[PDB]
Order: C-alpha cells, then structure tokens, then sequence
C-alpha cells in the first residue's frame, strides 16, 4: 500500500533507453566463450587504418581500378599542378566512401588531425621532388606554387624510403566540425605541386604513378550517432 | 594498320548449321576484344556477343536471344576468329560485321573502333 | 534499355547549324555513350566515343554533349561527305543496344 | 577514456626522420602533428565514449513487420527470425565478422478498422497474442486450433491501450559467435545450397488475434524491434557499397567507386 | 641489415634478398589447441613435420593489363602430398598458414600489387537469384582470374568478377582493413604473412569450409619499356603451420 | 546495490532484480583502448624515428 505517482513518461518506448526486462528462457546456459583473434573494443581502431583514396575520378575511372591511380609525367615547365581537393571528410566525394569517410558518416561531429600517406609507385630510377601543401581557408584555392608554399607544407623527395606522411593538424575555432557540408566550419584545401620535374633515364617509361591513403591520428574523436545516407530500401527482401 | 576480312556466308536451309571466320591481321590478336554484330535489311544495327583478350581468360558472353544457339571460339594458332550458328530460324538472315575494340583510357570504355567490311547471310 | 533518336530523317542545307539528339530510356555514365557513323551501303565507323571526345580521322566540325538521359550531337557546317546516318549507342547493362538511327540528307 | 594531448616542440635540424617511412610494410606510421611542425602545448578534454561498440550497437532499430486480419481464414502471421530483410540493420551488422549479443525484443502492435457493412459496430479492447516456436516444434496452421495453447513456447499476451511488450532472450547459439558470413556449402557433397543460409536456424515468431469475430473486421500489424547487449566483436570488415538484392545471400550488381566530379584540380 | 630472412620450416627453406617486415595476423602467433577451449572426445593427431612445409603452388603470368587473382586457400592444398592425405580421412582440423607470394623484375620495370588474406570471402553470383558452383568459386591449385570488365546476368552459375567491386560488394580500396602488404617493384621483392586460425568453431571441417582467402590485386598496372623482358611471373609458397586432425573415418 | 560515477564533463544507484544475466541493463561503461592489433601488425618493431628499411 505504498503510495506512488507516475510522473510524465510513462508508458513511452524509447528507441534509445537502458532498462532491465525479465527474460523468456529462464536459466538458460550459455556456450563458453572463446579467444577469437582480433577483438574491436573501439570503432576508432578501425579508422586509424589507412584506405586507398580515389583521387582521380573524372567520370570515366569511377567504374575501373583507374581512379586510385594519380597521373605524374615529365613536364617541359615547372610549378604544375599535380591535384587537389577540399578536405570535408564527410561530404566531399572524394573522401567520401574510404574506411575514414565510411565511420564519420554515422556519426555528426568530428574532430581531429588527419593524417596523409603518399607512395611513389614508380620505376626504381625515376627521380623527383614534391611539395605538398595545405591551406586553411579564408582565401581561395591557391592557384601557384608562390601562393601555395605560404601555408603549411612538406618538400618530399623519392628514394630508398618510398612513403611520406604530410600530417594535417588540427586548426579550427570551434571544438568540433560538422560532417555535412557547411560554409562556417570549412576546413581548407590540400594541394600537390612539382618541386622539380621527373627525370628518367633512356629506355624507362616516363609516366609513373601515386597511389594516396588517409587515416587518422591518435586524437581523433566523434560524436552524435546518426543513420547513414548511403543505403536506400523500397520494400522487404 | 587494321584489316579484318570474313568469309562462310550464303544461303542456308531452315533448322541447319553454319560456319562464320573473321580473319585479323595488322595487330597482335591476343590483346583486344572482337566483337559480332549483325544488321539486316535496312534496319538497326543488333550486338551478339564478344570475346575477351588473353589477359582475361578468353571468356565469351553472348546476348539474351541468342544464347544456346550461337557460339563465339578462336583458335590459338594463328589470328582467325569463329562464329558457330545452329538452329537457324528465318529471321536470322542479316549482314554480319566483325568488329575490334580497345583501352582508350587505361579503362575499358564499350566502343568498337574498326570494322570488317562485311559479310551476309541470308536463309529460306 | 531502349535509346529513342529523333527525327528520324533530317535535311540539311550546306552552311546551316544542325543538331540531333539520342535520348535514353533510363540514365546511363557520360563515359558509355558512343557516335557511329555509316555512309550508303558501306561498313560503319566509330566517329564520337564517351560523348565529348573526337575520334581519328573525324574533322573537329563535330562536337557532342549532354549528360543524364538526354545527348546530343552538333555539327558546325554540313558539307557534301557527311550526308550519311547516324547512331548511338549505349551501355547500362548487357545487352549493348543501338538506336533507330538519323539519317541525314544534303539539300 | 581521453585521447592524447599535443606536447610542445621546437625547430630541429637532425638525422631523424619522422615523415619519411615506407608503407609497403603493411605498416601505418604512428606519427603525431608535433613531428612536423611547431606545436603548443594543449589539453585535450575530449573522449572515445560514444565511438565505443556497446554505445555504437545497442540501438533499437525495426526489423519487420506483418499484417493479419481478425474476421477472416488464414488471418494470423508468421516470421523466420532472421536480421537480413532490412537494409539500415542488416549494413551495421556486416561491419564485423563474429558478434555475440542479447537481444531485447519488443513489438509495437496497432490496429484499423475495415469496412464493415454492418451498424452499431462497437468493440471491446483486442488482445493479442505473440508465440515464439523453438527450431523444431510444432506449428499451428489455423486461427483456432489447439496447438496455441503453449504448453512449453513462452508466449506472451497484451491488451490494446498499454505499454508495448518486452522480453529479453539470451545468446541463443550452437557455436561460440554469431557468424555474419559463412563460406562454404552445407553439404559435404558440395551441392546446392551456398552461404549463410546454412547457419540460420533461430526459430520462428507466430502471432495472432484472441478475440472473436464479433461485428466487423479489424486489420492489425506488428512491428518487432531488435536490440543487442553486451555486445562482442571480432574481425573487422569493409562496409558495403553496391546495394543489397537478396535476404539469402549477397549477390549484386556492379556500380562505381564514388560519384564523380569533373577534373583531378577542381575543388 | 633489415632486408633479409630466412623461414626455415620441417625440410624446406625460404630465403630473400629484398623484402619487407613479416606482418603476423592480428598481432597473435599460431599456437595448438589449449584444453580449455577443446571440444572434442578424443586424441588429436599432430603430424608436425610432415605438413609443416613449403608447398608451393602454380605459377601465374602477370600481363601488360591484368585483373586480378584468388586462390581460396584451405583446398588449395588438397592434392598437395601428406597435407592433401590427412584431410580425407579425417573429419575435424585446424591450421595456421604462413603465406609468402614473390615476385620479381629488374630496376626498370614498375608496378604495384596487394596482398591480401581475408577470411570468410562469400562471392556473389553472376545471375542474382543463383549461387556460383564449385567449379569457378576454386581452382585445384589454380587461379582464377578476376576481369576487368562485368559479368553478364545472362549467365546461370557464375562468380562477379569485376574489380572494383572485388566480388564481395566493398570497395576495392578499402581491403586494406585485412592482413596485407605491398608488393611494390621499386624496393621490394616478396610478401609474408602468418595467419593464425580464425574461426567462430575450435575445430572445422575442411572439404566444406573455405576459411580464408588469398587476393592479389595489380593496382598500378605493369608497365616496361620496349626491349626488357616481357615475361614476370607470380608464384605463391603456402606453408601450415602447427596442424590438428581429429576424428578417423573412412577415405571419402 | 551498486554506486557508480554517472559520465559527465556525483553518483548513481543500480540494483539488480532478475535472477539472470541477459536481464542486465547495458553495460555502456567499458572503455578500453587496443590500436596495436590493427595499425602495427608485424613481427620486428619498428621505432619511429629511425628508417623503416634499414
């Protein structure tokens, strides 16, 4: 006979509650466990894998193994442009459906430095230097070398060490940034310029090619769980 | 320079069978797609089937009409191509061209580039 | 998939601008699109492939667009050698399939 | 759980490399931003708690959901229990290989009246009835027969108007992990039947009206959610891209990479 | 020097001159069955020298404009000597494999493999409703090859094999979540690997059950100059490593 | 009856009731943190600051 009074909220389904239920087998006796290898006690272990980019999609290498490669030739000028791309890694399209891009797209707030692995899958006697920049915004795009070693950047040169890591920190005013598209919480521009050109020897090849992985830092976190948009259903299977 | 040149075509009896070749010469036979495409009378151009490179496996893949009755092989000798025809019906009398394709990217775009002059087919 | 060309017949006086169109059932890559090209009872050749890139031998009078499911291709000036028809192809899905064809006649 | 906080640096000139590695080791660089650069030394507050699996997964999400009519024959509903008919659920699952979970089913059950051709219809509140059948037992196959009386199936009953039912069922399996794929036949002739299908036995769910037929019919449809606890996870996996076509296997039609834009430079 | 190793492995010896670091599984070594974990009511057979080696499968030619390959590892070696015996008149077992594909060219050739090991590979048919057969999901010791063009829906029984797609429906540039290494042409010359058992039961079948995968996949396309040899091959050494067999029966 | 340290930027109570284990409430609480499995896989550690083909 102890006096109650249902507050507001009751008899309500949550989708997202916590609350104890009584079961329908009682004492029921589980299989034992097993040390299955490999064990993910974190979503964020996953993205700090890296994940081929698809840097070179223009309409004809989306549907081929073309689109990760990135064209580099021997020139006759120096200062050209090798690519570029905003870095938004929840919308843009380019980082859109790689390991990191696939995580951020449940979720709604990111925030974090981003890591940047190139390698040189060229001939074994090809030589060169590139500069690899990356301009927080305000300004535009940066359209030459001149105005692209401004920000901050990293000379790489091709050896015995094929990688190289351009890191991109973390600079913004706010704690987080959205992963939608959005004007206020633009993040900037990475650029890849010629230092100097391609030299070859005779009898090589000239056209060598870079593939690009992405992945994230040790201070990577996320936030505000969401559905996906790139899945749709009509009716059942 | 590309030549493709065919041959085995005339008149043939409903219900029978029929041998097509499409020679190649000019370029390496083991490295580009060969089509079939037929044609008839004044009408729209139909695709039958092609055939993959060496790099591939040499597989075939037909068209959804003629499936089970035709057959696309080459042999591994020299460069000819085959067409092998069974069951013929009376609407299968058409010209039959034989064309090449190639990577004009460093993808696979479905373009046929060069084709044979033509050989015709036609049944009573 | 079913490409649907029109008008079927079209006449051309030399020196006017003419265009056709290729218009596609469901929609298809900008990159599967091709321009063929046959002349009075002669084999046929490739003339545009991946709707914007000329082909060999082609003079540059020729210059196609379009993207979805609507395409179309643009001839600067007609002359006397390219009275001939023209169809364009498509690729979705198996099988390849071609359109009715235009055919264009000098004036 | 915080994450690592930025220290300090200064300007160097030395023989150590950070940024130069080799990737062809299979072997990402663990290489923080105060390596190439000028850093300050900041504290990072922020924390790893919503990236967790426990708070990734344990989510209700809708799995399936059938109709049956109250004044008519053949009017009851059945269900194989499988997370495959959905395409939101069925996408999150196949992130990883093995999973272990509970589960805590509830079922949200409305109703709608048809059109009757009768006058003065008045209803008394439905009831409804959910019976869960083992892999193995017996079936019902009619409205009324007496194979409904649940001698052993837990079943559970609830009158319109209330709260939606709830019930907890534990890891209900023969091996030690719920396998998300299966490559391999079932039989050892390696015939016929190919895939998952072969692992999916976890009983069925039958459900249907109590009351009668009083003086008009009534059309009712219940929808089941799913939602795992204590979740395990093991062997990561790339997500799906193309879209899905069948609920017993993963046959698909081929699609591109990512949409495309115009040129390698353009922003 | 950290560019040579040498596996030595019951009567067989691996060595290189040029190669990377040695990628070991998800960070676990292949170990026997423990008593805790053991579900069987019997004594398990551990030959122990016998299967733990080398064998080394066929050779593929790697072409100006490849695709791909696989070899869907666990009957692979199912006519490869005494591993190929003990699977036939046993009816449990488990292995761990110590994969190792090498490849070489000269200092003027370029290009750029993966390799991946990945378990549980499920392959979706050509035809959507149908399921690929026995015959082109795995070769005896033989590779199949992907293609770089699509299969026809026209086809009954038939595996997917276009590359962007891998067969499976991901990306192909997200595979390398998995175990994997790069076979790039510049520095390196050959890929290991050492995967430890992994499966949801302790002991399985293994004439039925395809735990695990092998693909190599040519990202950057081989390319030469005119003049150098055209002709590299691609050969894969596939090595158990501490193998249990339980349940005697008959021949099948 | 069990006090925890309810997640913030104080305490609560949780009581059991049923008589199993799959009538718990979700844990939610298990922080535990394992990058080496997955971002270093190999056998000879390779240390940062050095060059990884010696």
């Amino acid at each position: 006979g102890l006096p109650v009074m249902t507050t507001p909220g009751s008899t309500q389904f949550l989708t997202s509650d916590d609350f104890q239920s009584p079961s329908a087998m009682p004492q029921f006796d589980v299989t034992p466990e097993m040390q299955i290898p490999g064990r993910v006690n974190n979503l964020m272990e996953i993205a700090e894998v890296d994940s081929v980019v698809p840097v070179n999609n223009t309409e004809d290498n989306v549907s081929s193994l073309k689109a990760y490669q990135i064209p580099v030739q021997s020139n006759s000028d120096n200062g050209k442009q090798v690519f570029g791309f905003p870095l938004q890694p929840g919308a843009n399209n380019v980082l859109n459906r790689t390991l990191l891009g696939e995580i951020l797209n449940y979720y709604t707030h990111w925030s974090g430095s981003i890591k940047l692995t190139f390698m040189f899958c060229g001939s074994a006697m090809a030589t060169g230097k590139f500069l690899l920049a990356y301009s927080p915004p305000g300004a535009g795009v940066p359209k030459n070398r001149k105005d692209a070693m401004l920000g901050t950047h990293v000379i790489w040169d091709v050896g015995l060490q094929s990688s190289c890591v351009l890191c991109v920190p973390w600079i913004s005013q706010t704690h987080y940034r959205y992963v939608v598209e959005d004007e206020y919480t633009a993040a900037g521009y990475v650029t890849c310029w010629y230092q100097t050109n391609i030299v070859v020897p005779a009898d090589v090849q000239s056209s060598c090619d870079i593939l690009c992985f992405v992945s994230a830092c040790n201070d990577f976190s996320v936030r505000m769980l969401k559905d996906t948009p790139f899945i749709r259903q009509d009716t059942f299977y | 320079e590309v030549k493709l040149v065919e041959s085995g075509g005339g008149l043939v009896q409903p219900g029978g069978s029929l041998s097509l070749s499409c020679a190649a010469s000019g370029f390496t036979f083991t490295d580009y797609y060969m089509n079939w495409v037929r044609q008839p009378s004044g009408k729209a151009l139909e695709w039958l089937g092609f055939l993959r490179n060496k790099a591939n496996g040499y597989t075939t893949e037909y068209s959804a009409s003629v499936k089970g009755r035709f057959t696309i092989s080459r042999d591994n000798s020299q460069s000819i191509l085959y067409l092998q025809m069974n069951a013929l019906r009376a609407e299968d009398s058409a010209t039959y061209y034989c064309a090449r394709s190639r990577y004009y990217g460093g993808t696979y775009r479905y373009a046929l580039d060069y084709w044979g002059q033509g050989t015709s087919v036609t049944v009573s | 998939n079913v490409l649907t060309q029109s008008p079927p017949i079209m006449s051309a006086s030399p020196g006017e601008k003419v265009t056709m169109t290729c218009r596609a059932s469901s929609s298809v890559s900008s990159s599967y699109l091709h321009w063929y090209q046959q002349k009075s009872g002669a084999s046929p050749k490739l003339w545009i492939y991946s709707t914007s890139n000329l082909a060999s031998g082609v003079p540059a009078r020729f210059s196609g667009s379009g993207s979805g499911t609507s395409y179309s291709l643009t001839i600067s000036s007609v002359e006397a050698e390219d009275a001939a028809t023209y169809y364009c192809q498509q690729f979705s899905g198996y099988p390849l399939t071609f359109g009715a064809g235009t055919k264009l006649e000098l004036k | 759980a915080r994450v690592a906080d930025t220290i300090s640096s200064r300007p160097t000139n030395s023989e150590s490399i950070p940024a130069l590695t080799a990737a062809e080791t299979g072997h990402t660089s663990q290489v923080v931003p105060s390596d190439t650069m000028q850093t300050r030394h900041v504290k990072n507050y922020h924390s790893r708690s919503e990236s967790s699996i426990e708070n990734f997964l344990c989510r209700s999400a809708c799995v399936y959901y059938a109709t049956y009519t109250n004044n008519s024959k053949k009017g009851f509903a059945e269900w194989v229990i499988n997370t495959r008919q959905v395409a939101q659920l069925r996408r999150k699952l196949e992130l990883f290989t093995y999973l272990r979970f509970d589960l805590e089913l509830t079922f949200v059950i409305t109703s709608a009246q048809q059109p009757s051709t009768a006058s003065s219809v008045d209803a008394p509140v439905q009831t409804h009835q959910i019976m869960y059948v083992p892999p193995g037992g017996p079936v019902p196959t009619k409205v009324k027969d007496y194979a409904w009386q649940t001698s052993t199936n837990p079943s559970v009953f609830w009158t319109e108007g209330n709260a939606p039912p709830r019930m907890s069922i534990p890891f209900i399996s023969i091996g030690n992990a719920y396998s998300c794929f299966y490559d391999g036949w079932t039989q050892f002739s390696r015939n016929g039947v190919y895939g998952i299908n072969t692992l999916n036995n976890m009983g069925t769910l039958y459900m249907r009206h109590v009351n009668e037929a009083g003086q008009g019919p009534i059309k009712s449809t219940v929808r089941i959610y799913f939602k795992p606890k204590h979740v395990k996870a093991w062997v990561p996996r790339p997500p799906r891209l193309c879209q899905y076509e069948k609920q017993k296997n993963v046959n698909f039609s081929p699609i591109g990479v990512t949409t495309s834009r115009t040129d390698i430079i353009t922003t | 020097s950290d560019r040579v190793r040498s596996i030595t492995l019951g009567n067989s010896t691996i060595t290189t001159q040029e190669c990377a670091n040695v990628v070991v599984g998800y960070g676990v070594w292949p170990e026997y069955l423990k008593d805790n974990e053991a579900t069987a009511e019997d004594q398990p057979t551990q030959p122990d020298v016998a299967t733990c080696r080398f064998y080394t499968l066929e050779s593929v030619q790697w072409m100006k404009n490849s695709a791909g390959w696989w070899w869907k590892l666990p009957d692979a070696l199912s006519q490869m000597g005494l591993f190929g015996q003990n699977m036939q008149y046993h009816y449990l077992g488990r292995t761990g494999y110590t994969i190792h594909v090498q490849c070489n060219a000269s200092k003027f050739h370029q290009g750029c493999l993966l390799v991946v090991c990945v378990p549980e590979a499920e392959m979706g048919c050509s035809n959507l409703n149908n399921t690929p057969e026995f015959s082109e999901l795995s070769g005896g010791d033989s590779a199949r090859m992907f293609t770089d063009t699509q299969v026809g829906e026209s086809n009954a029984k038939k595996v997917q094999t276009a590359v962007w797609n891998a067969g499976m429906g991901v990306g192909v540039g997200n595979l390398t979540i998995f175990p994997h290494q790069w076979i790039n042409l510049r520095t390196n010359n050959s890929a290991t690997l050492v995967m430890p058992y992994i499966n949801s039961v302790p002991m399985d079948n293994m004439f039925r059950h395809n735990n695990l995968t092998l693909m190599i996949i040519p990202f950057v396309p081989l390319n030469y100059s005119e003049g150098s040899s055209p002709y590299v091959p691609i050969t894969v050494t596939i090595a158990p490593m501490c193998a249990e067999y339980n349940g005697l029966r008959l021949a099948s | 009856a069990q006090v925890s340290t309810q997640k913030t930027g104080i305490h609560y109570t949780n009581i059991n009731y049923y008589k199993d284990a799959a009538s718990n409430s979700a844990n939610r609480q298990d922080f535990t943190q394992d990058p080496g499995k997955f971002t270093e896989p190999v056998k000879d550690i390779m240390v940062k600051t050095m060059p990884a083909l010696n």
